[PDB]
RNA sequence: ACCUCGGAGCAGAACCCAACCUCCGAGCAGUACAUGCUAAGACUUCACCAGUCAAAGCGAACCUUUGAUCCA
RNA sequence: CCGAGCCUGGUGAUAGCUGGUUGUCCAAGAUGAAUCUUAGUUCAACUUUAAAUUUGCCCACAGAACCCAAAUCCCCUU
RNA sequence: GAAAUUGAUGGCGCAAUAGAUAUAGUACCGCAAGGGAAAGAAAGCAUAAUAUAGCAAGGACUAACCCCUAUACCUUCUGCAUAAUGAAUUAACUAGAAAUAACUUUGCAAGGAGAGCCAAAGCUAAGACCCCCGAAACCAGACGA
């Protein structure tokens, strides 16, 4: 009487652990809901996958979570916290490796 | 050349002295014996 | 007096019993390994001291491996080997 | 199309190419066919070198 | 399931009683292990097999000298149930180039430069 | 009875190291020594490699400790040298 | 019949010569002989381990008899000779038991003395 | 396919391959993505863009296609204004 | 191996010795020497000064062909090899003892 | 009775994991009509097919599941 | 020897099914997806050979989630 | 699966189970259509039955047996002494055919090839690689009450 339930796994999770070198555009982690939040130089897709916006080293950190005020449910959740409480989340950052360019001598006019 | 001098020293080249260049003639594999027989690959 | 099924696998197996000899053998092994624990409890260098102390040798060894791998190439061919085959018809005159 | 001391040619080629590679090149001397086979592409360099030698 | 086993660190913390029993000084610890394989790697996990191959202990009862450093010790901890470890003792110091060909490893674990 | 031999410090197996295996089996009746036996030569080569590895490992570990000491000294001396003003 | 085997006689004989001392048709019929000859050769190969195993057992039995003639037990004899640093092996000890009874008596006395 | 035709004794080409795949001389096979003309009204713009693309084949797919076509289809063609003229050869390829 | 030996005895060593036939040799690892009324036991070897056992290389031969046969049922596994081992026959010429006790 | 897809447990912590296994759900709707075009780099349901994400750029503006080929 | 005769021919029918597959010797070599599909096949994985050049495994620290255990992943050294 | 167009006496055979079916389309079989041969110049026994015990042997041994060791082979299976298959035995016969692309070795080389074809080191030549037996059937035409 139990049908369905034959769906395969989504192969989600972290694709780049901490310290892994990541080029711009590489997907860092795919998640179904926000297990890891985007940090510095990390973007978010429609499906909440984290990709590197710059070329660098992936780092995972814990930071205080302050949601966008337009996120009404999160704002209410915060409104219900006690005074000392601060929410925390796991964030993924890309520490950019190369400089974004150098000045070169082109012509000795 | 020294090769022609070696020829001068060696026996006459005939149809009984001829050999293919090594590596040009792979051995033929046929399904007889333990290793190539039975189920014959 | 038979054990149902096949011995040593099923739910009902032949009762196996530990002999004094088996106990002594196991105890001997245990003593060896207790000594192993002791001798593994005193590292000579710390992890930070060992970091990089063999890097040069390891790099040279891998250079040797790479050289062997990249030096693979067909062997030389000599006129002498080809011409020596004429000797199959060497005779006495 | 090498004639003469193919081994002398091999020595010369190794001398000429080792600085470019940084290592002595790996080669095969087909003394029968009179050819020298070098691992890696050096057609342009070897052509220039043979021109300089006057072949 | 069967998995790799994490040995708690307290296992590898010698006590004064152990020091007296085995005759090793925690200060000035020995430099080199002599490791022999005394147990088969058959019926052992592939990771223990691989560790044995790395350490070069494929042949049983053939002593092998290894550094007494934390990484080698980590591997030895993985395969400690297949090996016998004894410190390498150097009564006359390490052999000199002159007598490098006249050494012998006594069963006590001493490398003597006379044989 | 190998345990007793081990206690006395000999090889557990009398066929291991010892006079019975390491000495020449024979010599010429004149007195000239016999050529070394193949097994003895192989065993000597193995022992030489073992000693060479012992020396190499000891030297590598000592050099590593000395290099770490020098690195610590350089770090402390440089951090002190930064105090210049 | 471009190519036909002409040596089959000799190929058969190579096997049959090894079966000529068998019983029944195994010594005549190649189909049967070849199977038994293979078994005979495999047994011959595997018997080199059993030969050594049985010789040592034979030596141990003979040494046990000889030592019991002098009130010793084989374990005591062997262990005490080792402790006295006599490295005579079991083959030689059995040979001495058979052909040099006074020397074996001396060794048994030595083993008992060491034991005491 | 037909390894030996009954009239010539030659190997034949599977024309279903020729109707679907482009072979670049270097050994690459190009193809359209399946469904690139089907029910576009229910496909997101990104999916449509992915589907409208010309795509290379696997090594094993390329080997299969090479087997299924004859050497005529694997020749140099110097067409006048071939859009794939530049793609017919590989550049800066290390191994 | 250990050989129980006496003068005029023959010994079959299962390997070539690198000695010309008829060449005289001294066997140096003598564990035991015995007479009718006394025996001398080494610990484990007697001194060179005590005993001198001498032999002669009488023959250098090959053993009869030994068959190595491997067979496993129902595996098409069958292998045959013939091996001949080198051998040397030594004759023990004399056993001399000296009063060096 | 079921056959495709998806969610949860088995399968606790990267991924992955069956069943006549224990439960649940879907064959689209709402929205707008840039919900356009292009394009680095990636993910990928263990193959392929297919399916995802996406910087930069151009252009307007200021979105949240089902099915191939041929054939018409 | 008739739920559709016999003979010849097509015909060496076809058989994902059963059986068989002949010298010597050495070496490497073992448990997913789709499918009128689960007695089969194709792709993968594994495997073999040859070739190119350069890191591979092991691997501590750091690191990998909220909701509501054994371990695993990742990699400096070694 | 085209066409236009192009134009071009011998035996690394068999030798009486082979080679023709063939000494013969005979003998023989069939009502008939039809099928269709054979052949000419070791095994098995006997000399000489048999001796406790055992995959019939091996290690051996002074000695055949006695002692000790040893669960036929093939195939099919996860796994077979298996009380799963096949085999009385001897002789003879009886089963891996080939392309695409590779690789190896030659030749020549920005060209190769004895027209056509290929070519961004290629082209030309050679070498290596793809089994045997078996249905119930289907259809055509004969032959049979
Ligand atoms: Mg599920
Ligand atoms: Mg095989
Ligand atoms: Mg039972
Ligand atoms: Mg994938
Ligand atoms: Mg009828
Ligand atoms: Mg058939
Ligand atoms: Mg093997
Ligand atoms: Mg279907
Ligand atoms: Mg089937
Ligand atoms: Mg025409
Ligand atoms: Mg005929
Ligand atoms: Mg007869
Ligand atoms: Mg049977
Ligand atoms: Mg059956
Ligand atoms: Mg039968
Ligand atoms: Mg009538």
């Amino acid at each position: 009487k139990n049908l369905g339930g034959k769906s395969s796994g989504r192969r989600q999770g972290i694709k780049k652990m901490e310290g892994h070198y990541v080029h711009a555009g590489n997907i860092i982690a795919t998640q179904r809901h926000f297990r890891w939040h985007p940090g510095a130089h990390v973007g978010v897709g429609k499906n909440k996958c984290l990709y590197a916006l710059e070329e660098g080293i992936v780092r995972y950190t814990k930071e205080v979570y302050v949601p966008h005020p337009r996120n009404t449910e999160a704002v209410d959740l915060i409104t219900r916290l006690p005074k000392g409480a601060v929410l925390y989340k796991t964030f993924v950052h890309v520490v950019p490796a190369k400089p974004e360019g150098t000045f070169k001598l082109v012509a000795m006019l | 050349a020294r090769a022609l001098d070696l020829l001068r020293g060696l026996p006459r080249v005939s149809l009984a002295n001829l050999k293919p260049n090594p590596g040009s003639k792979k051995p033929e594999r046929r399904p007889r014996g333990r290793r190539r027989g039975r189920k014959c690959g | 007096g038979r054990i149902p099924g096949r011995q040593w696998i099923g739910k009902h197996r032949r009762p196996r019993f530990v002999s004094l000899r088996a106990k002594q053998n196991m105890i001997r092994r245990l003593e060896i390994e207790a000594e192993n624990h002791y001798w593994l409890s005193m590292p000579y260098m710390t992890r930070e001291q060992e970091r990089g102390h063999a890097a040069v040798r390891r790099r040279e060894a891998f250079e040797a491996i790479k050289a062997a791998a990249t030096s693979k190439f067909p062997p030389h061919r000599f006129i002498a080997d080809q011409l020596d085959h004429l000797n199959v018809t060497k005779k006495w005159s | 199309k090498v004639e003469g001391d193919i081994w002398a040619l091999q020595k010369d080629v190794e001398d000429f190419l080792s600085p470019l590679l940084g290592k002595t090149p790996v080669t095969q001397v087909n003394e029968v066919t009179g050819t020298l086979r070098i691992k890696g592409y050096f057609d342009q360099e070897l052509k220039a070198w043979l021109l300089e030698k006057g072949f | 399931k069967f998995t790799r086993s994490r040995i708690p660190e307290k296992v590898f913390q010698a006590s004064p009683e152990d020091h007296e029993k085995y005759g090793g000084d925690p200060q000035n610890p020995h430099k080199l292990h002599i490791v022999t394989r005394i147990k088969s790697t058959r019926r052992r996990p592939y990771w223990e097999k691989d560790i044995i191959k790395m350490l070069g202990l494929e042949k049983a009862h053939t002593p092998q000298v290894h550094k007494n450093i934390p990484s080698v010790n980590a591997k030895l901890k993985v395969v400690k149930h297949l090996i016998r470890i004894k410190p390498l003792k150097l009564p006359q110091g390490l052999p000199a180039e002159e007598n490098m060909s006249n050494t012998c490893l006594k069963s006590t674990g001493e490398l003597v430069v006379q044989w | 009875g190998g345990q007793w031999r081990l206690q006395q410090g000999l090889a557990a197996n009398p066929s291991g190291y010892g006079p019975l295996t390491e000495l020449p089996d024979w010599s010429y009746a004149d007195g000239r020594p016999a050529p070394p036996m193949k097994g003895q030569l192989r065993r000597k080569a193995e022992r030489e490699t073992f000693a060479r590895r012992v020396v190499l490992l000891s030297q590598e570990m000592d050099a590593g400790l000395q290099a770490w000491q020098l690195r610590q000294q350089k770090l402390q001396e440089e951090q002190r040298k930064q105090e210049n003003a | 019949l471009r190519n036909r085997v002409t040596d089959r006689y000799f190929r058969i004989q190579e096997v049959l010569k090894h079966a000529r001392h068998f019983r029944g048709r195994k010594n005549r019929c190649y189909r049967l002989a070849v199977r038994t000859v293979i078994r005979a050769f495999v047994k011959c190969t595997k018997a080199r381990y059993l030969k050594k195993k049985n010789m040592r057992t034979l030596w141990i039995n003979r040494i046990t008899a000889a030592s019991q003639e002098h009130g010793l037990k084989y374990p005591a004899l062997i262990g005490n000779l080792v402790k006295c640093q006599v490295e005579l092996n079991r083959k030689v000890l059995a040979d001495l038991a058979i052909y040099e009874p006074k020397t074996f008596k001396s060794l048994a006395a030595l083993a008992s003395r060491r034991r005491h | 396919l037909t390894y030996f035709s009954a009239r010539k004794g030659k190997r034949k080409t599977v024309k279903a391959v020729i109707d679907r795949f482009l072979r670049l001389h270097c050994g690459l096979w190009v193809r359209r993505k399946a469904g690139y003309k089907k029910k576009l009204w229910k496909k997101t713009p990104a999916r449509k863009k992915r589907l409208r693309e010309f795509v290379f084949c696997n090594k094993t797919q390329s080997k299969l296609l090479d087997k299924m076509t004859t050497s005529f289809w694997k020749r140099r063609n110097w067409y006048v204004d071939d859009p794939y003229q530049k793609y017919h050869d590989r550049t800066n390829l290390k191994v | 191996r250990q050989w129980k030996v006496t003068s005029e005895d023959l010994i079959l060593i299962g390997n070539e010795l690198d000695l010309a036939c008829g060449e005289r040799i001294r066997l140096e690892k003598v564990l035991l020497v015995g007479a009718d009324n006394f025996t001398l036991l080494g610990k484990p070897l007697l001194g060179k000064d005590l005993v001198r056992v001498e032999a002669t290389v009488i023959e250098k031969t090959e053993s009869w062909p030994r068959i190595i046969m491997r067979f496993r049922k129902r595996k098409n596994f069958k292998k045959k090899r013939i091996v001949t081992t080198p051998q040397t026959v030594l004759r023990i010429n004399s056993i001399e003892i000296a009063p060096c006790l």
